[PDB]
DNA sequence: TATACAACCTACTACCTCAT
DNA sequence: TGAGGTAGTAGGTTGTATAGT
């Protein structure tokens, strides 16, 4: 007995259509034999075909594309149906599926030139109606439609190659956890020594004006050259708030709440970075928000660090990998590092108009893939590090902030096979 | 070394209750969730605009392929996909002429130039929709480039084209067009003459100004899916959504016009399992905040909102939902939620959720050019987590975010729930965007359309429009 | 009406959308 | 796809209370 609808096709030129014809067909209730659904592995691969076209194939559908008629494997597949067109002695056994808007008479194989056009050209749908309405006029066998079969295949067959797989994979953040914080956060009732009019971001240490007290991780003694007549402040007088308490929320003063203190550390952290970068070998790109830090040309041998390439070239403009430091407290206090692409027509003289920079960044962004954006960052933070495990940031002479140079690693079972 | 859980990709359900993951593939395999009697399409453009609009209807009957048909599934042909005809033989045209275009367009003011073309189109639309015995399913606004070019704020038509000097010394035409047609409910799908005919708009070089050969079938997907949705039926449903949830997207838009810079129109969009959505329009109040750079509500308007939604819900679904999640990109102040709290039935669980796309925890896969696949999530607390609605997708074999993906901070700011369900639900909700037909929505549809919506709220403020399905707000 | 501060507003950049 | 538009977030620029005449 014979029930199938063998589909003969060129791959991958008519794959989009054959995969749509079979599956619309299979869900409609037909039995479709197609190379698309199997993953054959035998020498009988062709005999399987031949056995199936020979015996159980009720209808031979052939893709009538340009590629379909000139293709060795489909012409071989066609060979049997004409051999078995007589055996069955029904005229509509072979149905050319004219899916190609541009078939010259000459390409079409002689055997199927003669036959009747199933017209997928004008619309894929009208021809599906034409292929089935023709399946009404001669009684080709059918089951009651179960599209469930349809996509049982789609989901198991076509998607077999690429889906979520129980795989292990680790990912590296760009959050860089602070390691060590100064044992206390203290607040200086600076009073007469403080001048409000003065700006301290030239005070070479992270300082800000909170109320009338002075906030920093630099101990009162630390600002001397730019801050005279302050040997006058009692070392006791100043609040000495346990930092190891602040993260917890242990610290809540009704005079200032912890949310206030958590915000306050950041400017410092971010200022401490900004000062650290004043003296850590990288020219700075200024965005209004904060600074971006890009190593100039030639600083690393051949513009490579530890094997990575953090400066390069695009067109007539050099590119130079840059980063920023966001400091965030929560959930774990870390230094965030967003990655940038600065630009320079020459080694060390920055480009004037961002419009070019915007256009270059996007143009250059396209080259770097997930592997690339990771290494360079990691490298760049490996770059800055002033010892083996971390960076230093200098809040004061005896007080420092240490951030891990390697980001939290997240380990997740479930990943995808790489194509 | 923290550990990521993984969220199974939510399944969206198409024709015959068969559900998969890609609408494009879900529609193409089975068609739409509710197949529809054929779209009657009406046109409001130049005599050229039709030929263009007709070019597309004819074009999309045939298949149109993207550059690579894995990362972007092909578009089989309108009828094959949706099992219904969107015919170009059957067009119901309301003409506009260059004389009309030139006369109203050339005004010195952008706003007097913008507001009037929009009024031109609506009258051309409203006369046809209201007056017509014949019925049109969607009105397609085919905008000649000359309109798109000049009908926005910050676009300066030269002082050497203006026929009339400005009578005295918002303004986005399309959103306005939707906002004015808002009071009388009509589906407006707005298209650009350039988009539909993009190879007939050559530049000075002779190549096309904007060249779309890479993605041309993708366009039909977005257009037809939206057109389809506008025409009546929704393409799909969320496949496995637990019964009786209510999603409420909180939208606001600062009204700049007010001297007092706190006038901000307000809204909430109600999604269930469909994403057909219901846009509850809140009236105008002092929502913007100077100190906090945030959006917030007084209780009394907030109660009305919650009720307006609970009630329209019960009118729709015959009960009060046993769970209501309210999304916004901001935290909630305790008074505003306690306002919600009171309105709510006693046993319905109300959840305020803050989906913030800050810039945190950019996760870089250790090995391979591709990024973390979407569905990976990091759970900070029982309350707060990190969701990757973006990143590599194997069925596509492409990253949704074309660079290194930014997950989304999801905090249960107010209420109590199970963060796992939240992540899940939110991952589910990216799937519901009918208009942009893609694999997934980067921002759950709850908030996805806030910013385009925000205009439409402000653009029309006299009206007091009833709660409306999205198709009117799109 | 001085300023000692409060709270805006404004670029700039990384993303992300649509007159898609 | 991409030339667009938006949304973060700082701040310096700015518009308001305080304070002293
Ligand atoms: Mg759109």
């Amino acid at each position: 007995m014979r029930n199938k609808i063998f589909i003969s096709h060129a791959t991958p030129e008519d794959d989009d259509f054959t995969r749509w014809l079979s599956l619309k067909l299979i869900g409609l209730g037909y039995e479709v034999w197609c190379d698309i659904l199997f993953l054959d592995k035998g020498v009988d691969f062709w005999s399987t075909i031949e056995k199936e076209i020979r015996e159980n194939t009720c209808k031979f559908l052939i893709v009538s594309s340009t590629a379909g008629n000139k293709r060795e494997g489909v012409l071989k597949e066609l060979a049997v149906a004409t051999k078995v067109k007589k055996h069955l002695q029904d005229d509509m056994f072979i149905i050319p599926l004219a899916i190609d808007e541009n078939l010259s008479y000459d390409d079409i194989n002689i055997e199927i030139v003669r036959l009747n056009a199933i017209d997928f050209k004008k619309s894929w749908a009208k021809g599906l109606q034409d292929l089935l309405d023709a399946f009404e006029k001669q009684n080709v066998p059918k089951k009651p439609p179960d599209h469930s079969k349809s996509n049982l295949l789609y989901q198991q067959i076509f998607l077999h190659d690429k889906q979520a797989i129980e795989k292990e994979e680790t990912y590296d953040s760009n959050w860089f956890p602070i390691i060590s914080f100064p044992n206390e956060l203290r607040f200086h009732r600076y009073d007469w020594r403080l001048p409000k009019q003065f700006d301290v971001r030239t005070l070479a240490f992270p300082a800000i004006r909170y109320k009338e007290y002075l906030c920093t991780f630099a101990w009162e003694y630390d600002f001397i050259h730019q801050l005279p007549k302050t040997e006058t402040y009692n070392g006791q007088e100043s609040i000495r708030i346990s930092t190891s308490d602040i993260l917890s929320g242990r610290y809540d003063t009704d005079f200032i709440r912890n949310y206030e203190c958590q915000r306050l550390i950041v400017q410092l952290i971010n200022k401490a970075f900004e000062l650290r970068m004043k003296d850590k070998n990288v020219r700075e790109y200024q965005m209004s928000k904060t600074f971006a830090y890009w190593i100039e040309k030639g600083k690393l041998e051949k513009d490579k660090f530890e094997k990575i390439k953090l400066v390069g070239k695009q067109k007539n403009k050099y590119w130079h990998f840059g980063i920023s430091a966001a400091g965030k407290l929560y959930p774990s206090p870390v230094l965030m590092v967003s990655s940038h692409i600065i630009f320079t027509m020459d080694g060390i003289n920055l480009i004037k108009s961002k419009s070019i920079q915007h256009s270059s960044r996007r143009k250059q962004g396209k080259n770097w893939w997930n592997d690339k954006w990771r290494e360079k960052l990691l490298a760049f933070i490996r770059f800055l590090s002033d010892d083996q495990n971390a960076i230093y940031l200098n809040v004061g002479s005896e007080e420092k902030i240490l951030i891990s140079n390697k980001p939290l690693k997240f380990f997740g079972k479930m990943s995808y096979v790489t194509p | 070394m923290k550990e990521l859980i993984y969220i199974e990709e939510p399944s969206i359900l198409f024709a015959h209750g068969q559900k998969c993951t890609d609408p494009r593939d879900g529609l193409a395999l089975f068609g739409p969730l509710n197949q529809i009697y054929g779209i009657k399409s009406g046109v409001v453009g130049t005599q050229k605009g039709l030929q263009i609009f007709k070019s597309y209807l004819d074009k999309i009957q045939k298949p149109i392929y993207n550059h690579n048909n894995i990362t972007r599934p092909m578009f089989p042909g309108f009828e094959a996909v949706f099992g219904c005809k969107w015919e170009s033989q059957n067009i119901v045209f309301k003409e506009i002429t260059d004389e009309e275009i030139r006369r109203y367009l050339f005004n010195a003011s952008t706003h007097k130039r913008t507001y009037d073309l929009v009024t031109l189109f609506n009258d051309k639309i409203i006369t046809a929709n209201k007056n017509d015995e014949e019925r049109v399913d969607v009105w397609f606004v085919i905008v000649p480039e000359e309109i798109y070019k000049y009908c926005r704020p910050n676009s300066v038509l030269p002082n050497e084209l203006v026929q009339t000097k400005s009578l005295i010394s918002d303004a986005q035409f399309h959103d306005q067009l939707k906002a004015r047609l808002l009071e009388h409910t009509i589906p407006t799908q707005i298209l650009r003459e350039s988009t539909l005919a993009w190879r007939d708009f050559k530049n000075t070089f002779g190549a096309p100004i904007r060249d779309f050969s890479k993605i041309e079938g993708h366009l039909a997907w977005t257009i037809s899916t939206a057109a389809y949705y506008k025409a009546g039926g929704k393409p799909w449903k969320l496949g496995d959504i637990r019964p009786g949830v209510c999603y409420l997207g909180l939208v606001y838009k600062k009204i700049e016009k007010s001297k007092n810079p706190q006038n901000a129109c307000c809204a909430a969009q109600m999604f269930l399992d469909n994403g057909d959505g219901t846009v509850f329009k809140g009236e105008v109040g002092p929502w913007y905040n100077p100190e906090k750079g945030e959006y917030h509500l007084k209780p009394k308007e907030a109660k009305a909102l919650l009720t307006q939604a609970l009630e329209s819900y019960k009118e729709q679904n015959k009960s009060y939902p046993k769970e209501v999640f309210i999304h916004a990109r901001t935290r909630f102040n305790d008074e505003e939620w306690n306002a919600f709290n009171e309105v709510t039935p006693k046993n319905t669980n109300l959840v305020g959720v803050t989906i913030t796309k800050s810039k945190p925890l950019k996760l870089y896969k250790t090995e391979g050019a591709f990024p973390i696949m979407r569905g990976n999530a990091y759970i900070v607390d029982e309350k707060k987590a990190f969701l990757w609605t973006l990143g590599f997708v194997p069925k596509l074999q492409s990253t949704l975010s074309m660079e290194v993906p930014n997950p989304i901070f999801i905090e249960i700011n107010k209420g109590e729930a199970e963060i796992q369900q939240v992540l899940k639900d939110i991952l589910a909700l990216t799937k519901l965007n009918y208009n942009a037909c893609i694999y997934a929505d980067g921002e759950p549809v709850t908030l996805r359309f806030a910013n385009k919506i925000g205009e439409i709220l402000t653009a029309s403020t006299e009206i007091k429009t009833p709660p409306l399905a999205f198709k009117y707000y799109i």
